[PDB]
């Protein structure tokens, strides 16, 4: 059974402990990654992430992300489907339904500092090292990660990413 | 951040 959710940082107990579960698997799929860095992301306002979920409740991968609205991006702060669960086509599949989903807010891009550990994975997914969107939108917007390398995802505006 | 991983 794989499901999906986006979450909020709203208060509840329900998305606290989906949201915390997530930190978790980010950590330890990024073990660089300082925990209290992972966790000021993921539970800052601004954020939100959409999990993959089987059995309505056991988070096995999801990505944490940041839309600029204005400019019509989404920063893709964390992605990763725990160490047991990968290569199993759900990191794929999270994708497309973030596709959809940014699709449907009127997103046109999506950039990230992608983890040269896993560049392979984000070409795989239509993202390019080439820099295509004006720059001012995002310069001086995104964070920057140590070991990772800026990478960019045109979103097609009518295409079916899904549903 | 350190973008290392897995």
């Amino acid at each position: 059974l794989l499901d999906f959710d986006i979450l909020t940082n709203d208060g509840t107990h329900r998305n606290m402990k989906l949201l915390i579960d997530l930190k978790n698997i980010f950590s330890r799929q990024l073990p660089k990654m300082p925990k209290e860095y992972i966790v000021k992301l993921v539970f800052d306002r601004h954020h939100e992430s959409m999990v993959i979920l089987k059995n309505k409740q056991k988070v096995i991968g999801g990505i944490c992300f940041r839309q600029y609205k204005p400019q019509r991006f989404a920063e893709v702060a964390f992605l990763a489907v725990t160490a047991n669960e990968q290569v199993r086509g759900y990191g794929t599949r999270l994708m497309n339904k973030f596709k959809d989903h940014m699709q449907k807010q009127n997103i046109e891009y999506l950039l990230t500092y992608a983890d040269n550990f896993a560049i392979g994975y984000f070409k795989k997914q239509g993202f390019t090292k080439e820099h295509r969107m004006p720059q001012e939108k995002w310069k001086g917007y995104i964070k920057d990660y140590d070991g990772g390398t800026l990478m960019e995802c045109y979103i097609h505006p009518y295409v079916d990413y899904g549903r | 951040g350190g973008k290392a991983p897995r």
